[PDB]
RNA sequence: GGGCCACGGAAACCGCGCGCGGUGAUCAAUGAGCCGCGUUCGCUCCCGUGGCCCACAA
RNA sequence: GAGCGUGCGGUUU
């Protein structure tokens, strides 16, 4: 039940001293909550019936938005994860098109089958697949319970997996058929079935709680940091004097470094945090951590994607 | 239970309850279904309310209840929505039930409609 | 709609009672949404009251 | 020149799907069928216009 | 304009 998302990263130091001013930034746990918004994501639990686009638009248009974008697109039947990145935090369902999503899914056989052939069988799909052509990843599958020809079951693939297929090829590995009866996606990325995973109706309603009634609470646990978007990926954190040049397009030279996540490699994509854990750019790699841990000079992340305002920090360069 | 439940019914009372809509159906005139029911109850064409105690999600009837307290209209809870379907005239289970005009259960009503009162 | 899932254990499941933590299981599917919202006035009143005043 | 940011790389009819209003049904009342009306997100490369910086973090 | 994410398809300069 692993998916590269859930890797374990070791947290590097290379500057001790390091500290960061209170004055400079805003932390997620410190931004009004509009500024929130502007750079905010949501964990919404797609109702079944609607095409993923729709759900997207009658948001911008009840929160009254100009932009939002949903990461991977949830066919009309299927409910379940999709995180909606807000504002000024779109471009970072880039960290998250690509990663790992997890689904359950209720499997139904065209004919009767032993509950050992079944489990056998789905076990030998783990690996890789080729579908329609392209070959992508289930990383585990397993089974949660078998009600005669009803198999119900999570799944963990690569970004892009066809499940409605996986099925299809399943019932065919197993004589019978089958066809699946209903899928629910419950992870993506970093995004998890917990308690940030909110409906469009405790939405929506909480939305009018804080605008009608005046009531941040609840609204505010409805919107997630960008920095949250990002929990997956490897993470440079830079000092207070790098981080506007950095939001001013600079690369990230080695010697703006304080603490950095272990095992990167050169080509990976980093996310570029301050030392207040606020998320200021993603980026490629141009040294491995350890490069990057003894070097003195050089530079370390080309900066690629910023997200930070220009005006959070000083232009101390 | 449920949240929307927001108080308690005797299993007397609440069976006394599908007895009410089971005579309507033929001496006088019901709605089944909630968007039939909640129609009726923003006409004010309903004169007692019937909401099951087993409806997930509860998003589906939650709003009865507030609904029924803005019109003034006495609602009433019932053990199951599979039986409560059965005694409305149809063979699948029917989440709430508006009665529109009594009949002949007008004194089986006000004695509900009545003994309601106090549990709020 | 046949998925459900105990609200303790988060344990996906057909049965009605969680096989894990043995308490009544819930469908997975959220309620179905509209943007006319027809009731969400009211829907908001009865919950509100659930979340205090 | 380079990196980064903003905007642009189509609009209008129509359809399946989904829903709302009205109606309300012989295992879809958590809504049939009939009618009417709604209703589709972004990202990455690349290209063009404009803006901000050129910043090894001292 | 070429790709991506399971979702869009057909008309007209
Ligand atoms: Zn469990």
């Amino acid at each position: 039940r692993i998916l590269p998302a859930d890797i374990k990263r070791e947290v590097l130091i290379k500057d001790e001293n390091a500290e960061t001013n209170p004055d400079w930034g805003f932390p997620p746990e410190k931004r009004p909550i509009e500024m929130h918004i502007q750079f905010g994501v949501i964990n919404l639990d797609k109702p079944p019936g609607p095409t993923s686009h729709e759900v997207v638009a009658w948001i911008k248009k009840i929160l009254n938005l100009e932009k939002a974008g949903h990461g991977g697109t949830l066919d009309p039947k299927v409910s379940g994860v999709l995180p909606v990145a807000l504002e000024k935090a779109t471009r970072v369902v880039q960290a998250l098109l690509p990663a790992g999503k997890e689904y359950v899914a209720l499997m139904h056989l065209h004919g009767d089958v032993p509950e050992d052939k079944i489990i056998q069988v789905m076990k030998e799909f783990e690996g890789e697949i080729i579908q329609r052509l392209r070959t992508r990843k289930v990383y585990y599958i397993e089974v949660l319970e078998i009600e005669g020809r009803d198999v119900l079951f999570r799944v963990g693939v690569e970004a892009g997996t066809y499940i409605r297929s996986l099925i299809h090829h399943i019932g065919l590995a197993l004589g019978v058929g089958a066809h699946m009866s209903e899928l629910r996606r419950t992870r993506s990325g970093p995004f998890k079935e917990d308690e940030t995973l909110i409906t469009l109706h405790d939405l929506v309603d909480y939305y009018y709680f804080w605008k009608e009634d005046g009531i941040e609470e609840y609204f505010r646990k409805a919107i997630q940091p960008m920095e949250k978007a990002v929990e997956h990926l490897p993470k440079v954190w830079i000092k207070d004097s790098a981080v506007a040049a950095v939001t001013h397009g600079a690369d990230l030279a080695v010697p703006g470094i304080a603490k950095l996540h272990a095992g990167i490699k050169r080509g990976d994509l980093v996310a570029i945090m301050t030392l207040k854990d606020e998320l200021v750019a993603l980026g490629k790699a141009m040294m491995t951590s350890q490069e990057m841990l003894e070097k003195t000079k050089g530079i370390a992340v080309d900066v690629e994607k910023v997200f930070m305002p220009r005006d959070w920090y000083p232009k101390l360069w | 239970k449920p949240s929307y439940v927001k108080f308690e019914v005797p299993k007397e009372l609440a069976e006394k309850a599908l007895q009410a809509v089971e005579i309507a159906r033929d001496t006088g005139k019901i709605r089944k279904g909630t968007n039939e029911t909640t129609k009726a109850v923003e006409r004010g064409q309903a004169k007692l309310v019937i909401i099951a105690e087993d409806v997930d999600p509860e998003e589906i009837v939650a709003h009865l209840p507030p609904l029924c307290e803005e019109k003034e209209i006495p609602y009433i809870y019932v053990p199951s929505k599979k039986e409560l379907g059965a005694a409305a005239g149809i063979e699948v289970a029917a989440a709430s039930v508006a009665i529109i005009e009594p009949g002949k259960a007008r004194d089986l009503v006000e004695e509900i409609a009545m003994k309601v009162k106090e549990l709020m | 709609f046949r998925i459900r899932k105990c609200p303790k254990c988060g344990r996906y499941t057909l049965k009605e009672v969680c096989p894990v933590c043995g308490e009544k299981t819930k469908v997975a599917h959220p309620p179905r949404f509209s943007p006319e919202d027809p009731y969400g006035e009211y829907r908001r009143r009865w919950k509100r009251e659930v979340l205090g005043i």
